[PDB]
């Protein structure tokens, strides 16, 4: 229970509803163990491709993580999927995500145009309903980046415990995000709760103490996740942290919330 | 796909789609169907539909409408909900000359404040609390309906859609263009519906964004940096606004007792950070009869 005392509800109640939600939103690291024609590096290239389209369209890190959660969860419902179906499933997961999270999402054509003709608005419109019907309309998960948001807010909180007004450094946020983006590419991250993954990335940038203070989890809870994230953390640390980009038409108080793209696959090879 | 349902009556429109009262041919069970025409939709399933479905499939409380199922008929998407015999707008209208009995107001408000406390704890903003969206039954229950304009919030929140609440029930922070808004916007709406239940007339029936602010300012008094730390700095704030004084709540809501007037006042506080919460409002002396507290641990 890391949230401070809450005005609108019981801080324990709020945090436990948040926790209990990860128990109702199941994700499995062996989903391509259902789709034999599929390889784990295909998921990585698609996930990387969606981050790029997100940056191109100035979409939020939230809508990218909603598409990732939708993709990985939709696959756990499917049996045999061909390499060619992936562009369609990815961009449709992004189409649903954009509509849920954005105020002015890109239009259906903007999502078709970015596939270079390989996907029509009609297939996206059909797939969207297959994904949504197959996910059983469970489209409100607590994404990986959603947790870092919480954690980052709890770090930058004063005696006036204003839990909803955002108050935290943008550069620190980006540098923790980049690591999570890099671990999301490997399908093994799904063995760790989204809350755990976010806490562990925060830990690699802070300490066990800050981590516990902002997330609540004990070091024992995080130990196996920190152990797995160890290579990824070093690939990032070896390269040197990135800088807070500006985006036209995007206010700087929210520039940290815009999804970005790098050589994440070249780094993933390590 | 809707082969077992028989449309009986058209109920209305709402945020999106069309609501029909329908009957389960075999069961005898009466539902409310919200029909969406996908054939017309250029962007497919609207964001308003996708939000209502995913939010309500996670919001099970007795004071929130029950989504029963979602059926797709390869042209149309139907949301099958529990049917409720009347809406609070029709009820207040029918009771305009009579008046709603004060105990029934207190019951309705309490149950409304419970559905909201649940929404807020599950991190959901209703953003469209108006009497036409508050549905009553014959047994004395009231439920929150139409989650088409609702959104799940983050901890911390970020900038959300500005064009968000029905004008008459819109909070001054939305009106004065604050970048962030949260749970306080729904309590404002409930404050308005409360007084409207009491007086049988809209608390602030403005005809524009500016008239809405002025109507609020005339009643609650023009705000300042003491009553609201941040006003004068806010986008749509103009120092040229007429300076009014807060009216006595005895004139504003005469049938309401000292305990009723206190709750309404805290529900209509200008400062979102000071405005009462749904959970806190449950612990107010105005309901100390209808509710008995529970032991607190630690
Ligand atoms: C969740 C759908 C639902 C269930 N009951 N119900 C009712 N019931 C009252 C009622 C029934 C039959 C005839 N008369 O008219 C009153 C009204 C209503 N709405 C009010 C009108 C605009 C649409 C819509 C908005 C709120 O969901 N929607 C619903």
């Amino acid at each position: 229970s890391p949230l401070p005392v809450l005005s609108w509800a019981n801080r324990e109640e709020v945090w436990k509803i948040m926790l209990n939600k990860e128990k109702t939103y199941l994700r499995d690291q062996h989903f391509l163990e259902q789709h034999p024609l599929l390889q784990p590096k295909m998921r990585a290239i698609l996930l990387d491709w969606l981050m790029e389209v997100c940056e191109v369209y100035k979409l939020h890190r939230e809508t990218f993580y909603l598409a990732q959660d939708f993709f990985d969860r939709y696959m756990a419902t499917q049996e045999n999927v061909v390499k060619t179906l992936l562009q369609l499933i990815g961009i449709s997961s992004l189409f649903i995500a954009a509509k849920l999270e954005e105020i002015y999402p890109p239009k259906l054509h903007q999502f078709a145009y970015v596939t270079d003709g390989a996907c029509s608005g009609d297939e996206i419109l059909t797939m969207e309903l297959m994904i949504m019907k197959a996910l059983k309309w469970r489209l409100s998960p607590l994404t990986i980046v959603s947790w870092l948001n919480v954690y980052m807010q709890v770090a930058y909180l004063n005696d006036l415990h204003e839990v909803l007004l955002p108050q935290y450094p943008q550069q620190i946020f980006i540098q923790i995000a980049e690591l999570l983006d890099l671990c999301v590419l490997d399908v093994d991250c799904l063995e760790f709760p989204y809350g755990i993954l976010a806490a562990s990335a925060l830990y690699h940038f802070s300490s066990s103490e800050l981590m516990q203070k902002v997330s609540g989890y004990q070091w024992c809870d995080i130990e196996n996740c920190v152990k797995w994230m160890v290579p990824f953390a070093m690939v990032i640390r070896e390269t040197g942290s990135s800088k807070l980009k500006h985006f036209r038409g995007v206010a700087d108080e929210d520039a940290h919330n815009i999804q970005t793209h790098r050589d994440s696959l070249d780094l993933l090879d390590k | 796909s809707m082969e077992n349902f028989q449309k009986v009556e058209k109920i209305g429109e709402g945020t999106y789609g069309v609501v029909y009262k329908a009957r389960n041919k075999l069961t005898g069970e009466v539902v409310a169907l919200k029909k969406i025409r996908l054939d017309t939709e250029t962007e497919g399933v609207p964001s308003t539909a996708i939000r209502e479905i995913s939010l309500l499939k996670e919001l099970n409380h007795p004071n929130i409408v029950k989504l029963l199922d979602v059926i797709h008929t390869e042209n149309k998407l139907y949301l099958v909900f529990e049917f409720l015999h009347q809406d609070l707008k029709k009820f207040m209208d029918a009771s305009a000359l009579t008046g709603i009995p004060l105990p029934l107001i207190k019951s309705y408000l309490f149950q409304l404040l419970q559905g909201l406390a649940f929404c807020h704890s599950h991190r959901v903003l209703h953003r469209d609390l108006k009497p036409q969206n508050l549905l009553i039954n014959t047994e004395g229950a009231i439920k929150l309906a139409d989650f088409g304009l609702a959104r799940a919030f983050g901890v911390p929140v970020r900038t959300y859609t500005h064009e968000v609440v029905t004008l008459w029930y819109r909070a001054p922070e939305i009106l004065l263009g604050c970048k962030y808004y949260s749970t306080a916007v729904d309590i404002w709406s409930l404050g308005c519906i409360f007084a409207e239940m009491v007086t049988r007339r809209a608390l602030f029936p403005g005809d524009s964004e500016i008239d809405q602010l002025f109507r609020i300012f005339r009643t609650l008094g023009t705000p300042d940096e003491v009553v609201w730390p941040g006003v004068t700095s806010m986008p749509d704030y103009k120092p040229s606004f007429p300076k009014w004084a807060r009216q006595d709540f005895s004139k504003v809501v005469p049938p309401l007792d000292e305990d009723g007037r206190s709750l309404l006042s805290q529900m209509l506080h200008y400062d979102p950070n000071k405005r009462i919460s749904a959970k806190a409002a449950l612990a107010h002396p105005f309901f100390q009869d209808v509710t008995k507290p529970v032991p607190h641990l630690r």
